[PDB]
């Protein structure tokens, strides 16, 4: 519209600019994450266009590190700055300290990047828009097993269970009546799987998800197509 | 070089010799060491010339921009402070000694002295240059308290005088200058005006 | 800070508006004239004032940029103002690398360079005026004519601000290539007086001659000889 | 219509609707109250949770070990804010070995917040803060808006339906001055559960509280570590 | 070199040499070392020749300017202040020592400008490495408000005392008179020591030279 | 001409165990032959678990110990925890070498508790170069102390001795005759001798009197 | 459409958005300020829009330098950002120039900081008019006003905000030139007390200060005792 | 200091002393010259320990994220190029460092010696440090490619052994490593004292 | 100041119960010719604070406008807070580590002596950054004349009287004439305590000059 700039509050303080990517994100693809002692599980549905495109360079699950890894849902290719930069914050934070960077402090450092969009002597080179991506960073720390969810507003929150994307209302909805705390990785990852084949428009099936899991002994693991055949059999 | 300034009732009298020398050879021998910052403030230049020129002409500058602001006539702390702050700051630069000398409603007559690195002091009598050497001890005699604007030419110009005869780097004619409320009277001494001490002889 | 984007920018039609916008401003300006001659050129136009109380002498219009170059102009002054101003630094760039005087076509080139950078630059309109400059270079004379847009012709004859059609009409009733410098300046009064709407005087109006000795403005009393005739 | 986009644009009123706009922000926010008595300051926070399943999104930060603060509106320039406070009060301690003053702190935070509502392109900080320190002349509270000015104040609450808050703290002011800590304390979880919908009520997970003293550092004690304060609280209808 | 420069009743007389030396060795009998500044004012140049030419030069580029903005002549002081101050800012490193004079609407003026940015006014100076031998003449034989003739006797004296008795300097004895009516530029106004007649020729016939190749590259003229 | 380092002198030690980590120092500062102070500990307290010894120039030791308090509240609002030894170390190595070509002329010593509940002794070089010892001395008389340590402690060169653990009271007792003997046979050292200890329950400081210059 | 920006005249050659910025000021509290014999006085009604803010919250009188005080009206963030401006031009002067800076040199460069900010788009005016008082034994008093607009004026008596007409005739008619800073202390109280509006502002906390030669060149703000006997008879003659 | 590395056919064999000085005092004899880079290579020290230390572990966060990128492990003549660029900049300012990057890729096993002056080279043998030259000796006279693994040790641990006795600079105790296809492996830490009751 | 022109000799600082007393001469030496002769090399910061500097003089001018501004905005802010001397002390550290760590270095070595919350303070600073606490201090050759002399007493004596310690001071001055070359009779003491600070004008050694008929 060219009206009002990117830094401006509605009457109400919302900050339309944010507002708008946040709901833009409902455009994204699903995603869950599920916290457990046993250890942490991220899915999401690979949302292939056709079936020329190959479904392995879809990459919406990353490493951070060993003991993080994320899922995202929205533009991607904000998604990958966003990591690019916990992945040197994480490196930079093993070179100067010997030891492994926390979740919280990770999106912390993360979401610093967001709400820092600026036209006006904002720097030589700037983003002029905020990043129009959720996060769902998981993984393993002194605490234990930890999610956090990083949206565009910056606000990163822990959370046991979540659901990003298009179907997060009722995916969330699902979470909340099935989980419980003392529940192990194996049932958590079948319920997650059980919800994005209930919200999923396509049939579930190895190809068109990605789904990895953190828990205290592995690193970040990515569930290969014979493991999520097995399951999806399973379940 | 040697330059001299001293404060009596109700104003200064500046002195300076006349003579810049390159190694031993005198470029100028009738050089006027005493610049005029501003109508009633002067300042006489030791050291490099060029330094000590070009400082003078940032300093009257600043403070004619600074008095024709503020409606007043300016302050001789003002005009040395200003001095100070630039030889402060590029003292490992230029090497130059001035004393400021003027005359303000507020406080009257005052002398300060910016020797080189850049310190600033007030002081009733004030010398400098490679001469000053060869005077201090008889500026500490004779100086009196309350001596007049006659009597403080005439201390001036036999300090400047023994100054030239013993010093090479200074010698020439004496310039000098008597500031005040009225205004400034400069005269030159020259020859026999020169005040003479008999050289001893066998 | 100031802005950083074009204030001029094509319009559907193709046409930049503000640059013609800025050519209606000059052609509102004063008549302004020139003619080239066989020994020399010749730069004329009117100076006149609201009232007597303007000092004539105080400033202007005709304004040398060297030795051997002067211009008129028709339009804003303060814009003919900096152009000189840039036009005589230009000259003296060009004076302290090649240690000759520069020539007329280059000074055009330049100057017409910085129209063109207040053209496309941001947060700047364009200059208003149209320039005439004039010069001696190589044993022939040269007159250029510099539009707001920074466009360069050449001209062996022309006119410039009010009545301009009807002043080159004029010129090219009259002009002729064998003239020489008096003659020039006989037509170049004419052409002024055609489009005056006054009583002419050595004061209204402000006339410069360019030769093989350089460029000078006529004082009040050789104009006013010339304006004898 | 026209006013309301720029920062840098006077209404014919003699309002700028921005600042106004970024202060409807945190009046939509976790509800805080700041309290303070001769010998200690708390900070009181409703902790407030996206879903069943989330956690309650801190409220309450260390800026110093005299000083802490509480925040309402948007987190990202929240935490920026204390980013600064924080390298104000380490290069305070660099320079001068001293703990900050929390007037010289909060003097600073309203020149840097003041910086962007006067000029093009910027946002007002649209954050307000509940500061809570202990210096030399003793216990303070501080109140912040994205407005720069900042108060001095002997309690405060600020977020969604703060004026319960308000009322029942300038009915009860007299007493806290003289109060020990934990019914200071349980005086401010009175005035929270006033802002809270009668419905609700407090319980461990969704409190936090934030206390400094003379000798005790300042100290967030979480929801496992509120229970001894609200322990004593009685009830309301 | 040898330089001077002296002021009269009217005007201003400046003098030099015309020897140019690179070490111990001649590279020009005849180097033209007074420079145009304005129509009033000329500067002579010792040191570094590059330094001095290329600081008139500039110097001169502002006067130009500044004096046909002003629509007035330059003032010597102008030319004086410009110099010092970008000299200094130089720190000495360029080293152009100057003598510049002019004739404006106050008068006739004298500057000696030294490579650190000192300065001194004066009605007589000299520069160069004949400077002390044409301040012997100067201070002998100097008088105030003398005529134009006898300004130019006493500097052809100056500069032939620095030439026959420094061997940089040379060849020659350049003259530039500036007076407030009239500027006269005597390039050679005297010679005081000329190449002796060659006794023998050497001239060489054609064909004394062998060439092993040859190439000849006719140009098209009109 | 102007040179920005000196010698002030200071000497410091560091001994670990199984449950603990001592750090002992003298207090003596001096430039040149002239002594400045008797009372200056050149042993700071970081943490809860933690201690630092500098030794050298005492305004890059000022420094250092500033710039490691700002760092260690850092990580600590950033990252929701204290720092420990190890990270404490490599942190210090990085600073040092920041300014590898105008250097801190400091020999610092690292000594605390780990997370395991070990003692630790980390020693830097003044470059930045940082290597994990059980014992190690630092300063003017290092040369003077390491050998007896290396005897005693780490029973070198020492035939059919029982290789014993070393015990708190042992540690004490050697580190004060160390010192001692230390203060006989050098100049820069000698004023006082503070032992601070860290231990599970916290930190303590002991004093005892050394031999005046 | 010519309101939007300070780079705008309106075809009547008005800049309106100073002139908003000055609707601003006059919807702020009245500051009143008087010049003397012996030195000035300032005096601000000083709104308690909450009885839990504490005594000496939002203060408007500032200390720009230790001879030079400020009353301020408006916007008190923009207000407390001038005083930093002058508190560092004060500090500027002093540090070149050797001496503390004549507050009509320093009017004048707060002024023109003041008249930058309208020239140009990218910034909005300030929203606070201001004065400024102090004491030299050579120079005296001074008391100088800046508008948003960026002209400053020396004044007998100022007075700014929403009363600044009634106030100016109470100022009128007090013969300030005579009296001393004791009395004058007196009569600005009554004159905040009457222009005081009990219906639209519910109460308000007097705030004072003064400088001159009882306090040898020094601004501070006003002992407590003297301050109640000002109040006290300020009611009285209120009635 | 001394240091060895050498190419055989069941992978690369990496030795260092133990011995760390400041001019003919020695500070330290436990020093890990060996650096483990990663599980997939390592590096060693000569010259400025904290140069070599520093660089190397700024090298293996360069390479963490080259493998976080690009989901392959990086190679050794792209690390080796990586250090020698990065050193290079600070050439002429003092640095003095040398080193020994070893590991595995699909080339094969992987050797690149990089040194401050800006050397970088490949090769089936390298010595670095005061004692190299004693160690060249002995490694080139007992080495061949068709070599067993137990023989790769032996003639590290003599040559390493040889070195410490003959350069004052080096001592200690040998920190003998072995790279393989899979991984680096901490084969021996034996001390050149136990090592002379052996050898004599 | 990469060379020094214009220094000032040792400055004398001791603590005794209730305040802290030092000690200067009023001296600015060029070169070994005693050119000026009446200048304080002592300041007055605060109320509970004064200051005592070597060497060149000018860095020291340089610190007094830079610290009086400091002061005089803590003064303005009228917050109830003011700057303590151990908290000066390690300003004016930071500030001579920095100018040295820029290689520009400021000559002189400040001595701080202060009386805030019922405690006596006295620190050194060097051109270097080096920093230190101690009841008593010199510079100068004063660290190898004077200090003996407090550190003597201090030791036998931990506590001292203002006349006490004025008295040793005194002592310490004279032995400074006596066999100091750059050191002037004339000399001010200041001294703070509760009241606050007090400088006292030109005083005399009074030398005895007895050992040389002998």
């Amino acid at each position: 519209e060219y009206d009002r700039g990117v830094n401006t509050f509605s009457p109400e303080g919302r900050l339309f600019q944010v507002e708008y990517a946040i709901e833009a994100i409902k455009l994204g693809s699903t995603a869950i994450g599920i916290q457990t002692s046993e250890g942490v599980c991220l899915a999401v549905e690979k949302r292939i266009t056709s079936p020329l495109m190959e479904p392995s360079s879809i990459e919406k699950i990353v490493e951070i590190d060993a003991h993080i890894g994320c899922a995202m849902s929205g533009l991607i290719a904000d998604a990958k700055t966003l990591i690019d930069k916990a992945r040197v914050e994480t490196q930079n934070h093993w070179f100067t300290y010997n030891e492994t960077m926390t979740v919280e402090s990770v999106t912390q450092a993360v979401s610093n990047l967001a709400l820092q969009f600026g036209e006006e002597d904002a720097d030589p080179g700037a983003m002029s828009r905020p990043f129009g991506v959720a996060l769902l960073f998981g993984g393993v720390d002194e605490k234990g097993p930890q999610l956090f969810h990083m949206d565009p507003s910056g606000t990163f929150v822990q959370c046991d269970a979540r659901a990003i994307g298009s179907a997060s209302e009722g995916a969330q909805s699902s979470l909340q009546e099935v989980y419980h705390k003392s529940m192990t990785l194996k049932e958590a990852i079948k319920s997650s799987l059980i919800i994005l084949k209930q919200v999923m428009e396509e049939k579930l099936n190895a190809t068109n998800i990605e789904l990895a899991t953190v828990q205290p002994g592995q690193n970040f693991h990515m569930f290969t197509k014979e493991e999520l055949e097995e399951v999806i059999k399973d379940i | 070089t040697t330059i001299m300034a001293v404060q009596f009732d109700g104003g200064v009298v500046l002195g300076a010799d006349s003579r810049t020398t390159t190694g031993s050879y005198i470029a100028n021998r009738v050089t006027d060491k005493l610049t005029p910052i501003h109508d009633r403030i002067f300042c006489c230049r030791s050291g490099s010339a060029a330094d000590t020129q070009a400082v003078a002409d940032a300093v009257t500058y600043q403070l004619g921009f600074h008095s024709i602001e503020l409606n007043e006539p300016p302050l001789v702390h003002t005009a040395a402070s200003l001095f100070k702050e630039m030889c402060y700051r590029y003292r490992e630069d230029l090497m130059a000694g001035i004393i400021i000398a003027g005359w303000d409603p507020q406080e009257g007559g005052q002398v300060y002295s910016v020797p080189m690195g850049g310190m600033m002091v007030r002081q009733s009598f004030a010398i400098g240059g490679s001469g000053s050497s060869y005077i201090y001890g008889y500026v500490d005699a004779t100086y009196r308290e309350g001596m007049t604007k006659e009597e403080c030419l005439q201390f001036t110009a036999n300090a400047l005088a023994l100054a030239m005869e013993r010093d090479g780097s200074s010698g020439g004619v004496i310039r000098l200058a008597a500031i005040a409320e009225s205004g400034v009277e400069r005269q030159v001494l020259l020859g026999d005006q020169i005040p003479k001490f008999a050289v001893a002889t066998l | 800070r100031g802005y950083s984007f074009s204030l001029t920018t094509f319009s559907p039609s193709g046409k930049l508006v503000q640059i013609e916008y800025a050519l209606a401003a000059v052609a509102g300006g004063a008549p302004s004239v020139g003619i080239k001659a066989a020994n020399g050129v010749v730069l004329a136009t009117e100076k006149k004032q609201k009232s007597i109380l303007y000092d004539e002498r105080s400033v202007h219009k005709v304004e040398p940029i060297t030795k051997h170059i002067g211009l008129v102009y028709s339009g804003m002054g303060p814009d003919y103002r900096v152009l000189v101003h840039r036009a005589r630094k230009l000259a003296q760039q060009y004076y302290l690398v090649y240690q000759e005087p520069i020539p007329t076509a280059q000074l055009v080139q330049r100057v017409a360079s910085v129209m063109q950078e207040y053209t496309q630059s941001g947060g700047v309109r364009p200059f208003g005026v149209s320039l005439l400059i004039c010069g001696w270079n190589e044993g022939r004379p040269y007159l250029f004519q510099s539009d707001p847009s920074g466009a360069y012709f050449a001209w062996k004859a022309t006119a410039m601000g009010k009545n301009y059609v009807n002043g080159k009409t004029f010129l090219e009733k009259r002009y002729n290539e064998d003239l020489e410098l008096e003659d020039a300046i006989h037509t170049a009064i004419l052409t002024l007086k055609e489009s005056f709407e006054g009583q002419m005087t050595e004061d209204n109006i402000e006339v410069g001659i360019c030769n093989e000795a350089g460029f000078r403005r006529l004082t009040p009393t050789e104009v006013k000889d010339y304006l004898a005739a | 219509n026209q006013y309301d986009n720029d920062v840098t644009v006077w209404s014919p009123q003699g309002r700028i609707h921005q600042i106004e706009y970024a202060m409807e922000a945190v009046k939509q926010g976790s509800a805080t109250v700041g309290l303070k008595s001769k010998t200690h300051a708390v900070l009181v926070a409703l902790k407030r949770a996206q879903s069943e399943l989330a956690a309650h999104q801190k409220k309450i930060l260390h800026v110093d070990n005299h000083i802490g603060i509480s925040i309402a509106g948007l987190t990202a320039d929240a935490r920026l804010l204390c980013n600064f406070m924080r390298q104000e009060c380490l290069d305070s301690r660099f320079v001068f070995d001293r703990p900050l003053p929390v007037s010289r702190l909060v003097s600073l935070i309203g020149s840097k917040t003041q910086i962007p509502t006067q000029r093009y392109g910027r946002r007002p900080y649209g954050v307000g803060l509940l500061i809570a320190g202990y210096d030399d002349m003793g216990p303070h509270i501080f109140q912040t808006c994205p407005s720069a000015n900042y108060f001095d104040c002997r309690a405060m609450s600020i977020g969604a339906r703060s004026q319960s808050a308000r009322t029942y703290l300038e009915r009860h002011m007299s007493e806290f001055m003289e109060c020990n800590l934990n019914e200071l304390v349980k005086h401010g979880l009175r005035a929270l559960r006033e802002t809270l919908p009668a419905e609700q009520d407090l319980t461990t997970k969704n409190v936090s509280i934030g206390i400094v003293g003379k000798d005790l550092e300042f100290t967030i004690y979480d929801d496992d570590d509120v229970s001894p304060f609200l322990e004593g609280l009685e009830e309301r209808p | 070199t040898t330089i001077a420069g002296v002021v009269y009743k009217d005007g201003i007389v400046l003098g030099a040499d015309t020897r140019a030396t690179e070490g111990m060795v001649v590279a020009d009998k005849n180097c033209s070392k007074i420079h145009f500044i304005s129509p009033n004012i000329y500067c002579c140049g010792a040191g570094t020749a590059a330094d001095t030419d290329m600081t008139t030069q500039l110097i001169s580029s502002n006067l130009e300017l500044h004096s046909l903005s002003t629509g007035r002549l330059p003032r010597v002081v102008t030319a004086n202040r410009m110099l010092k101050q970008m000299l200094f800012r130089y720190q000495g490193y360029i080293g152009a020592a100057l003598v510049l004079g002019g004739v404006d609407v106050t008068g006739p003026h004298l500057y000696s400008i030294y490579p650190h940015g000192s300065t001194d006014k004066l009605p007589y100076v000299t520069m160069g490495s004949g400077s002390l031998a044409a301040m012997a003449v100067f201070e002998d034989k100097f008088r105030p408000d003398m005529e134009e003739e006898e300004a130019k006797n006493l500097v052809s004296e100056a500069i032939a005392a620095g030439i026959f008795n420094d061997l940089g300097s040379g060849s020659n004895i350049d003259l530039c008179v500036i007076s407030k009516n009239k500027l006269d530029f005597l390039r050679p106004y005297t010679v005081p020591n000329k190449k002796g007649t060659r006794l023998g020729r050497y001239r060489c016939e054609k064909g004394t030279t062998a060439v092993l190749t040859e190439k000849i590259t006719p140009l098209e003229i009109e | 001409r102007f040179s920005p380092y000196v010698f002030n002198g200071g000497t410091i030690l560091a001994i670990a165990g199984e449950d603990f980590a001592i750090v002992a120092s003298d207090t003596r500062l001096s430039e040149g032959f002239s002594i400045h102070t008797r009372d200056s500990p050149k042993c700071y307290k970081l943490t809860d678990k933690t201690v630092i010894g500098c030794s050298g120039f005492h305004g890059d030791c000022l420094t250092l110990t500033k710039i490691i308090e700002a760092r260690l509240k850092m990580y600590k609002h950033s990252n929701n925890k204290a720092m420990t030894t190890g990270a404490i170390a490599a942190m210090l190595s990085t600073i040092l070498y920041s300014r590898r070509f105008f250097p801190y002329y400091v020999y610092n010593i690292i000594g605390g508790l780990d997370e395991e509940g070990k003692g630790a002794v980390y020693s830097f070089d003044p470059v930045g170069s940082y290597q994990r010892d059980s014992f190690k001395a630092g300063g003017s008389a290092s040369a003077m102390l390491q050998p007896l340590l290396d005897n005693q402690v780490g029973f070198k060169n020492m035939q059919n001795v029982e290789h014993v653990p070393l015990s708190l009271d042992r540690a004490m007792r050697l580190v004060k005759d160390v010192f001692i003997s230390a203060a006989e046979r050098d100049v820069y050292t000698g004023d006082a001798l503070r032992i601070c200890i860290v231990t599970k329950e916290g930190i303590r400081e002991e004093t005892v009197s050394l031999r005046k210059d | 459409g010519y309101d939007l920006s300070a780079s705008t005249f309106s075809p009547d050659g008005r800049v309106f958005q100073v002139e908003y910025a000055m609707k601003a000021v006059e919807n702020s509290s009245t500051a009143i300020g008087i010049r003397c014999k012996d030195g000035v006085v300032f005096g601000v009604e000083k709104l308690v829009l909450s009885k839990l803010y504490e005594e000496g919250s939002n203060k408007r009188l500032f200390n720009v330098d230790r001879h030079v005080g400020m009353a301020v009206a408006g916007l008190l963030a923009d207000a407390r950002s001038l005083a930093d401006i002058a508190r560092e031009e004060a500090s500027n002067f002093r540090s070149n120039f050797g001496y503390n800076i004549p507050l009509k040199h320093l009017a004048d460069r707060v002024a023109m900081y003041v008249h930058a900010y309208t020239l140009y788009s990218a910034v909005r005016p300030f929203g606070c008019s201001f004065m400024l008082g102090s004491y030299s034994v050579n120079d005296g008093a001074q008391l100088y006003m800046i508008d948003p607009s960026g002209v400053s004026y020396g004044y007998w008596g100022c007075a700014i905000g929403k009363a600044r007409q009634a106030a100016k005739t109470e100022i009128e008619k007090l013969q300030m030139k005579e009296m001393t800073c004791r009395d004058i202390v007196k009569e600005v109280a009554k004159i905040i007390y009457i222009v005081h509006d009990e219906v639209k502002d519910k109460a308000f906390e007097l705030e004072l200060s003064w400088v001159g030669e009882l306090t040898n060149g020094r601004h501070e703000i006003v002992p407590k005792d003297i301050r109640e006997e000002a109040e006290k008879y300020a009611k009285e003659s209120l009635k | 200091t001394t240091t060895l590395a050498f190419k055989f056919r069941h992978g690369v064999i990496v030795a260092a002393d133990s011995r760390a000085t400041a001019g003919a005092y020695i500070a330290s004899q436990t020093v890990k010259k060996v650096i483990e880079i990663n599980p997939y290579l390592l590096g060693t020290m000569a010259g400025g320990a904290a140069d070599c230390s520093f660089w190397e572990r700024l090298l293996a966060r360069q390479c963490r994220i080259y493998e976080l990128r690009n989901k392959e492990r990086i190679s050794v003549a792209a690390a080796s190029k990586l250090l020698a660029n990065m050193v290079y900049q600070y050439k002429g300012m003092g640095l003095s460092m040398g080193t020994m990057i070893c590991g595995w890729d699909k080339r094969g096993p992987g050797l690149y010696y990089v040194d401050s002056e800006g050397n970088r080279i490949s090769g089936a043998t390298f010595s670095v440090g005061s004692g190299s030259v004693y160690a060249y000796g002995v490694m080139d006279r007992g080495y061949s490619y068709d070599l067993e693994v137990e023989q790769a040790y032996d003639l590290a641990r003599r040559a390493i052994y040889q070195a410490t006795y003959r350069d004052a600079y080096s001592g200690g105790a040998v920190n003998l490593y072995h790279v393989r296809e899979d991984g680096w492996i901490r084969v021996s830490s034996d001390n050149v004292a136990d090592l002379h009751e052996k050898y004599s | 100041t990469q060379n020094p022109m214009v220094t000032g000799t040792s400055v004398l600082g001791v603590k005794f119960e209730g305040g802290v007393v030092i000690a200067a001469d009023m001296l600015g030496s060029y070169g070994s010719l005693a050119r000026f002769r009446n200048i304080s090399r002592i300041m007055r910061v605060n109320n509970s604070t004064m200051l005592g500097a070597s060497g060149d003089y000018a860095d020291f001018q340089y610190l007094k406008q830079v610290l009086g501004q400091m002061v005089i905005d803590e003064e303005l802010l009228g917050d109830g807070h003011s700057y303590s001397p151990r908290a000066i002390h390690s300003w004016l550290t930071r500030a001579m580590y920095s100018r040295r760590s820029k290689m520009n270095p400021l000559w002189n070595t400040m001595v701080i002596g202060g009386y805030a919350d019922g405690e006596s303070f006295l620190g050194y600073v060097d051109m270097l950054g080096v920093a230190y606490e101690a009841p008593s201090l010199a510079t100068g050759y004063g660290a190898y004349l004077a200090q003996p002399l407090l550190r003597e007493v201090l030791e036998k004596q931990p506590v001292l009287s203002q006349t006490e310690a004025r008295d040793l001071v005194e002592r310490c001055m004279r032995v400074l004439y006596y066999r100091d070359a750059r050191s002037y009779n004339r000399f001010q003491i200041a001294t703070v305590t509760e009241k606050g600070v007090e400088i006292e004008g030109p005083l005399s050694t009074e030398t005895n000059w007895d050992i040389a008929h002998m």
